[PDB]
């Protein structure tokens, strides 16, 4: 039962400094170590360095010199990573792990934590287009209802259906930017003698705009 | 808290001497352990006599701050940090 | 800084099965290494460390060999669960991870499930049109989809989003958008989306008459 928290994504135009996050909960803070790991849209895993809280001692690798700082607030039990002078080729995947117990320096880790999905761009932030997908004027076991979203950024967007009541069928497609416009797509697949009685429900919520859009599917008149 | 000075001598054996500055601790069972600048292994530890820790090796790298440490078992009970060219007995 | 050539990039064997990835360091790591699986959308997860000492919790059907300079990692009785890629880890002078293996399942062909669906009326209100096309549940991952317009074959405006291995049923899933114009929309009539699959010689043809 440990629990290492990030916030999800942070979106922050380049040439500023952030400082991502990492809250440990389950263990005594003072007793193992934190790595961070970056991760590209389509590379691997690439270590950054590793931080000591008992007395924030550094041992970071030499590919982000002067770019990452890994800190330390031992109060709040928290890590956190700073990243300066931000551009386009540091738009990646930020990991915190926790190290396994020992006093060596280079040394694997064992519990990672779920990543910050840092989104490096100039781009307005736009709330996103919901639309429906009904089959029309198309009669046999199983029918199948879509919902896309066009002209949204920044990332990420929460697509559910019935606000979560529905899972399985659920086909949340990855993203694909286009003029720095993403577009996502959603499908779910109900029994016939189902959908017309009992609504389906397509939900898309987006927090960097701060926007949640419903839309119910209706074939025709 | 078991707090600790050390000491090292090299001019050219590598040696590193670690004395309890606590007046009292029992002294059993614990061991120090010195981490990092190291050739083979990444840990190492101590021997004991008196009440003073001694290790004698010249695999030191003399390089960066070390990691000095003491463990009761395979728990550790307190760290620190020391550059070994700093801490020269006269 | 040690390269850690990883070996296969991607593999697949069969229900129950056993795989084996390889991995080959630069220098000697001193038998410091460890294998991490790594799902989808969550973070990765430390299965093996120190060659071949296992996590608590994770079961007997993972296995691990190696010295010096090349290490081995398998797999037995593969369940659905392990669908996944898988790293590598030294950490005798750094930290460098393998290229990763990209784990499937072989299960039964299973035809790809085509629906369509024109562009709403929200949409062709604002000057847009995009008429879509879902396949869902197929195997194997091989797909192609072909938008074709009074049976012209449409290249430009085309958006297609794939899915990975889901570790239910062991299928995949594809999404095309053909996107438009509601004047380039409401000039022509058919909208077909043919998709080429192994389980079928003739292409799974599937379109709308706009009437
Ligand atoms: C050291 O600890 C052990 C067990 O905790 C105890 O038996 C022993 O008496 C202690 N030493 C002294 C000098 O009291």
């Amino acid at each position: 039962q440990v629990q290492l928290q990030q916030p999800g994504a942070e979106l922050v135009m380049p040439g500023a400094s952030v400082k991502l996050s990492c809250k440990a909960s389950g263990y005594t803070f003072t007793s193992y170590w934190m790595h961070w790991v970056k991760q590209r849209p389509g590379e691997g895993l690439e270590w950054i360095g590793e931080i000591d809280p008992s007395d924030s001692y550094t041992n970071d690798n030499q590919k982000f010199k002067g770019k990452a700082t890994l800190t330390v607030d031992k109060s709040s039990s928290t890590a956190y990573m700073q990243l300066s002078s931000l551009t386009s080729e540091d738009s990646a995947v930020y990991y915190c792990a926790r190290r396994l117990y020992s006093n060596s320096y280079y040394y694997a880790m064992d519990y990672w934590g779920q990543g910050t999905s840092v989104t490096v761009s100039s781009a307005k932030t736009t709330p996103p287009s919901v639309y429906p997908l009904a089959p029309g004027s198309a009669t046999n076991s199983m029918v199948t209802l879509g919902c896309l979203v066009k002209g949204y950024f920044p990332e990420p967007v929460t697509v559910t259906w019935n606000s979560g009541s529905l899972s399985s069928g659920v086909h949340t497609f990855p993203a694909v930017l286009q003029s720095d416009l993403y577009t996502l797509s959603s499908s779910v697949t109900v029994p016939s003698s189902t959908w017309p009685s009992q609504t389906v429900t397509c939900n898309v919520a987006h927090p960097a705009s701060s926007t949640k859009v419903d839309k119910k599917i209706v074939p025709r008149d | 808290d078991y707090s600790f000075s050390c000491y090292s001598q090299l001019e050219v054996q590598h040696s590193l001497t670690c004395a309890f500055e606590d007046p009292d601790v029992n002294t059993t069972n614990l061991e120090f352990e010195i981490c990092g600048a190291l050739v083979e292994v990444k840990c190492l530890n101590f021997r004991k006599l008196q009440e003073i820790y001694f290790i004698e090796t010249k695999k030191f790298l003399l390089i960066g701050k070390s990691n000095i440490c003491v463990k009761v078992g395979e728990k550790s009970l307190t760290c620190k940090k020391i550059d070994l060219t700093t801490i020269v007995k006269p | 800084d040690i390269q850690m050539t990883q070996s296969p990039s991607s593999l697949s064997a069969s229900l129950g099965g056993k795989v084996t990835i390889t991995c080959k360091a630069s220098q000697d790591i001193k038998k410091y290494i460890a294998w991490y699986q790594h799902k989808p959308g969550k973070g990765p997860r430390l299965l093996i460390h120190y060659t071949s000492t296992l996590q608590p919790g994770i079961p007997s059907r993972f296995s691990g060999s190696g010295s010096g300079r090349d290490y081995s990692f398998s797999i037995s009785n593969l369940e659905p669960v392990d669908i996944a890629t898988y790293y590598c880890l030294q950490y005798d002078n750094l930290l460098t991870f393998g290229a990763g293996t990209k784990l499937e399942l072989k299960r039964a062909d299973a035809a790809p499930t085509v629906s369509i669906f024109p562009p709403s009326s929200e949409q062709l209100t604002s000057g847009g049109a995009s008429v879509v096309c879902f396949l869902n549940n197929f195997y194997p991952r091989d797909i192609n989809v072909k938008w074709k317009i009074d049976g012209s074959e449409r290249q430009n405006g085309v958006l297609n989003s794939w899915t990975d291995q889901d570790s239910k049923d062991s299928t995949y899933n594809m999404s095309s958008t053909l996107t438009l114009t509601k004047d380039e929309y409401e000039r022509h009539n058919s909208y077909t989306c043919e998709a080429t699959h192994k389980t079928s010689t003739s292409p799974i043809v599937k379109s709308f008459n706009r009437n």
